[PDB]
């Protein structure tokens, strides 16, 4: 019951970072339960198949038929905490209401990544007058596809192609070609 | 029930299945219209040497 | 309504005594089948390869579970025509002896 | 010059317009060569025709004149070797003729 | 169940072996229940008089809910790259019960202060439903049915007739 | 849904001119 | 165990399409110049075979190309449906056309498509090849048209021997005489095609009077209707269009007589509930 | 973060609904002479926005009495649509058009407004002003339809070079316009208004060669159809009608190629899930 | 289905562009 | 089917006996990628960037959870091509030596 003394490589610690600063967010956030559900679906309706032919010219048919077959639903996670501060309680309902919010839970051993809150619970009751009972709910916005991209320098991006429509007349001190030349002879 | 894979624009060759079911039809037709044409039988197996 | 020409244990044709080939129907015949379809390795029909017992992969072996050593004998007695089922696939081991006793519910 | 798109199967079959042309060919596996059964908008053209690399595979004046064009592989055929290595290219009349061209003085 | 011996003291009940390569899959798992919950669905029609004739029925795919403790973090990991397989069947033997072409349609890990080295995982398999449950090959390579490719849009490469003839020559 | 459709064909048949 | 296929007709041959795969067939034709219908909804197909079908199914090569004169222009597919039981099968022919339409209705993880067809879409046809003729009866009309259409006539009407000054010459296609011959003479002698043949009657007549079909068992109840009876039944191999019918209802006591048919609704569904034929029906003279 | 606004032209000035209040813009855009339409519910609408919206919104001041003589006449509405992340927008724009009609689909305590927009809906022309040109070409006359409707042109066909006797001396008002470029030549080129560009080319070629938008990402699968391929996708700004598509399939192998857009079917809503566009394309030449 | 129906709303066009 | 040239501990082409370079393909191919991969510092790929063991943010920092340094290690090793998954992934710790130890079940 020393708790203290966790695991090296599976330590018992529920850290949700923050994947815009990489930071961890609500410390002193006492966890009590984690459920992670991973579902996914498959056909529903009997698969054709076509005999008839050979051997292993049939298996990377069906393989790739299976592989076509199935869709991944994202992942979701369901924590039940107890939170003693009301500045966590705080930090959690702003964080919240955000739209834009997308963490990094990471439990005893799992690292699920890009996850969002969907639900969130704050029951208070009188066998816990300090704290209040939390559940949370989160959800994978995006799983973690690995973008191979062309990085690490400024030039090397691609194209991104913005379709303007209109082009606005002007603003500013400017009259015409003269307001132009004059701003441009500033040198700044 | 070989048709004509003579012809004259070249040979023309079929799939072993349909030469198989082909056998299959004929051997039938002979012995009797509900033989079990299983590879283990006898009749199975002078199917199979009648489709190689 | 199966037919099957009459073969003996040594698993040729056998004729009678007229030297003719008899042909065996319902009963008789799908007993001979499946005896005959449980005597068959796997891949040896060119046609089918995927069928015949696994007497190589799932008996004979430094096997964990014979449990695919029944699914293999249960499929091939069902792929004989005019089998359904199987009532009883008993499956007891001697010292060395593999011993097979089914129980099949041919419909004719 | 067009490249007909096929897979890595021993036997198969394509039907495409080429050349003004219903075009289909039937591709498989004859004991250790590849035949190709050739038929143009529907009627057969050729059966049997045994598939080699440069050799065009429509082979009489019959066939692939006039201006119907012809279909030459860069190596011998093998289906294992479909997709990538081994390709099946499509020559009009005019691209096909400049082929015979450079083909009778090799 | 009852209908085959073993004569052997060491004979492991569970076993997820993967259809291609036949290997052995998240072979740590602790099993502790499984349920092999067949379905069917019957087309009931009144008619008339009273009375309702059922017509056919449609076997509905087979799914199974195994209730399992992962022991390590590699039988976790296992299990999640077991979900994310959208490429591969598993066969899944539990009892003397082979069931062939099945593929994980859910999983839920737990991780509670009930369990702190192990978690336990609900799996959920799904049969992928065949037309044909047993197909038909062939040994050699030569004598494939044909397979149609349809209409293609040949696309279109430039070499010009010299390439391809010094390619010919080559 | 269809009353989209049928508020759809009553403006095609509205113009500048009654005849 | 129902029992059902959809034969298509492509360069390769027929590829059947059966029952174990999700088919949906929802058929709905018609005593009028209008082509019948029948939209299919197949779940359940693998990449080669989409590829086999839905490039075959297409509109172009007649409009930005030529590549036509003559059937394999767009692919005739028939549908063959019943029961099967104690190894005796009951399947019978239920629809011919070719295809129109292709989409998906149902996404990933079950593709399935939805096709539309109607019968006689060859209405691309050799725009009217031999010439209809200067003056002459009905009858000889109708067989001008069947004969041109290709398909086998069944001409049944007191209308037959009332020439006609000039029947048609502004047909422009070989559909559009099936128009004009439904245009003429329209109080009740309504022309239709049902699957490859040519009918040609009175609205108040059966086409074959020898092929009454006695009708005891329903879904729901036999109702009545403005023009005749109204009902659902199970998949009866023996009900065509035009056919003779002859309810004996339990539920509904004053339908009992006999009818001929006027519209028919079959949706049939290997794999859901619905498996049953709607019949219009209207009284017989 | 989906970002979308509806953008109204009244004489206080622009009043942008924002996403933040439920609104849902369903858009179904083509290339023919029809207007491409948008039906939008908006929801959660004060009592003083009311006033301001559905009293300006009218179909009166033109039949029983005259105020009218140039726009103003109608409200013009624009859709901003795009996403949004890390500061960046994405606001393209999707649609532009007058209303026609509103009614309310939501009663209380949710009062749900929902308008009818279509394009060019100022049909309420000065009955053409200027009178179309006596004998001209195909591109002059689509020029001078282009300049009485006021909206600049795209005329990239090979039919530009044939001459017409009385090119649409029947016209009445302004949108009749489109509908006699669309009428003359109709085996292919049609014409239609996108936006504020009145486009007239052929339907197998792209208006822009060098606009070609690669597709990798598709909701569901790319599928065949009776003409082309058609595939859904997540709001992409770069998408128009007409435009050049790249499609690169997955799932289906064989629908991979270079398409034409033909239709275009936009559906979005702020706060629910469907967020997508769907294309209708035709293979490109 | 009313999707259906306008497929079906859409058959009258035989070869004839007649234009 | 994956294919690399052959190179030694010492991470250069290591020739053959004739002054040829060598295509290891399948199983021995993957496994000198594997190791290779897992040998890059996070950050070197110009054109990746973001792939690569974290060495120097996960491990070789005083780092509260290894969970993290395992997950890198993951992610390296799956990025080869045909590796499909890890059977096992030790992360034992010595006095002072990071013992790594993977189980890869390369397809081939």
């Amino acid at each position: 019951m020393n708790s203290f003394l966790k695991s090296i490589l599976n330590t018992p610690t529920l850290t949700i970072r923050d994947d815009v600063t990489k930071l961890p967010v609500w410390k002193s956030l006492q966890v009590k339960k984690v459920e992670i559900y991973s579902p996914a679906s498959v056909v529903s309706k009997p698969l054709a198949t076509k005999d008839q032919t050979e051997a292993q010219v049939y298996t990377e048919a069906l393989d790739i038929d299976v592989k076509n077959g199935k869709i991944i639903q994202p992942v979701r996670l369901r924590i039940n905490a107890i939170c003693p501060d009301l500045s966590t309680v705080e930090s959690i309902m702003n964080a919240f209401n955000d739209n834009t919010s997308t963490f990094a839970i990471t439990s005893k051993s799992i690292l699920a990544d890009k996850m969002a809150i969907m639900t969130l619970d704050v029951d208070q009751s009188p066998d816990m007058l300090n704290a209040a009972e939390i559940n949370m709910e989160f959800e994978q916005v995006e799983p973690p596809v690995l973008n191979e991209f062309d990085p690490a320098f400024p030039q090397d991006s691609p194209t991104y192609g913005v379709q303007i429509q209109s082009l606005s007349d002007a603003n500013l001190l400017d009259l015409g070609a003269i307001g132009d030349s004059i701003s441009s002879a500033a040198k700044s | 029930a070989n048709y004509n894979y003579i012809v004259d624009t070249g040979v023309i060759v079929a799939d072993t299945a349909d030469v198989l079911s082909d056998v299959e039809a004929e051997f039938r037709a002979a012995l009797g219209a509900n033989i079990n044409l299983a590879a283990s039988t006898p009749q199975g197996s002078l199917v199979a040497a009648e489709a190689i | 309504s199966t037919s099957t020409i009459r073969t003996g244990t040594n698993n040729d044709i056998l004729l009678d005594d007229n030297g003719n080939m008899v042909i065996l129907r319902d009963v008789e015949a799908c007993a001979q089948d499946v005896r005959a379809a449980m005597l068959m390795r796997t891949g040896e029909n060119i046609f089918d390869v995927n069928s015949g017992v696994g007497y190589f992969e799932y008996i004979f072996s430094p096997q964990k579970s014979y449990d695919d050593a029944r699914k293999s004998i249960a499929d091939a007695i069902l792929s004989s025509p005019d089998v359904t089922g199987i009532e009883q696939l008993d499956i007891d081991i001697t010292g060395e002896v593999f011993g097979v006793d089914a129980k099949v519910i041919t419909i004719h | 010059m067009k490249k007909i798109p096929l897979t890595a199967v021993p036997n198969q079959a394509i039907s495409f317009n080429a050349g003004s042309s219903y075009w289909k060919i039937r591709l498989y596996q004859n004991m250790d060569m590849m035949n190709a059964d050739i038929s143009r908008d529907g009627v057969i053209v050729c059966h049997g025709v045994r598939c080699f690399g440069g050799i065009p595979l429509l082979q009489y004046s019959r066939q692939y004149r006039p201006d119907y064009g012809n279909f030459v592989f860069d190596r011998d055929a093998d289906w294992t070797l479909f997709g990538d290595g081994i390709n099946l290219f499509y020559l009009d009349g005019a691209e096909f003729a400049e082929y015979q061209a450079l083909a009778t003085r090799k | 169940m009852l209908g085959i011996f073993t004569s052997l003291l060491s004979s492991r009940s569970f076993s997820i072996v993967d259809q291609n390569t036949n290997q052995l899959v998240a072979a740590d798992l602790r099993i502790s229940r499984v349920n092999t919950r067949f379905s069917s669905v019957g087309q009931r029609h009144m008619l008339e008089d009273g009375k309702t004739k059922m017509d056919s029925r449609t076997i509905h795919p087979m799914e199974i809910i195994v209730e399992v403790f992962c022991p390590s973090i590699d039988v976790v990991d296992q299990i999640n790259q077991l979900l994310l397989d959208r490429d591969t069947l598993y066969k899944v033997i539990t009892r003397g019960m082979v069931f062939e072409r099945m593929m994980c349609t859910s999983e839920a890990l737990n991780q509670t202060p009930d369990m702190i080295s192990a978690t336990p995982a609900r799996l959920t398999f799904s049969q992928v439903l065949v037309q044909n449950p047993k197909p038909i090959m062939f040994r050699n390579a030569g004598d494939s049915s044909m397979i149609d490719r349809g209409l293609a849009l040949a696309e279109d490469v430039v070499g010009s007739a010299g390439d391809l003839f010094d390619y010919a020559v080559n | 849904q269809l009353t989209t459709a049928i508020q759809d064909a009553q403006n095609d048949s509205a113009t500048k001119i009654l005849y | 165990k129902r029992i059902l296929r959809v034969t298509f007709n492509m360069p390769y041959g027929p590829e059947v399409i059966r029952e174990d795969l999700d088919v949906r067939v929802r058929i709905m034709k018609a005593a009028l110049r209008i082509q019948n219908r029948a939209t299919m909804e197949i779940f359940g197909l693998t990449t080669q075979l989409r590829e086999s079908l839905l490039s075959q199914f297409t509109a172009w090569k007649h409009r930005q190309r030529q590549v036509g004169r003559e059937d394999e222009l767009m692919i005739k597919v028939s549908v063959e449906a019943g029961y099967s039981d104690q190894g005796r099968e009951q399947v019978s022919r239920v629809f011919v056309g070719e295809v129109a339409i292709v989409d998906i209705i149902s996404p990933p993880p079950d593709i399935g498509i939805r096709i539309q067809c109607y019968t006689r879409q060859i209405d691309r046809t050799k725009t009217i090849r031999n010439m209809p003729p200067a003056n002459t009866t009905f009858v000889k009309f109708v067989e001008w048209g069947a004969n041109e259409m290709g398909l086998n006539f069944i001409c049944d009407t007191s209308y037959n021997d009332q020439v006609l000054k000039n029947p048609g010459r502004s047909i422009t296609v070989a559909s559009a005489i099936l128009a004009s011959i439904q245009d003429m003479y329209m109080p009740d002698v309504a022309a239709f095609v049902d699957d490859d043949i040519l009918i040609v009657k009175d609205r108040d007549k059966v086409i074959r009077p020898d092929e009454v079909t006695n009708v005891n068992s329903f879904v729901g109840i036999p109702s009545w209707s403005e023009w005749g009876v109204e009902f659902q039944c199970l998949f009866e191999p023996s009900i065509r269009v035009a056919g003779g019918v002859a309810v004996e209802s339990l539920m509904n006591p004053s339908v009992n007589g006999n009818y001929v048919i006027t519209a028919l609704e079959y949706d049939l569904a290997s794999r859901d509930r619905p498996f049953y034929i709607k019949v219009m029906g209207s009284p017989a003279a």
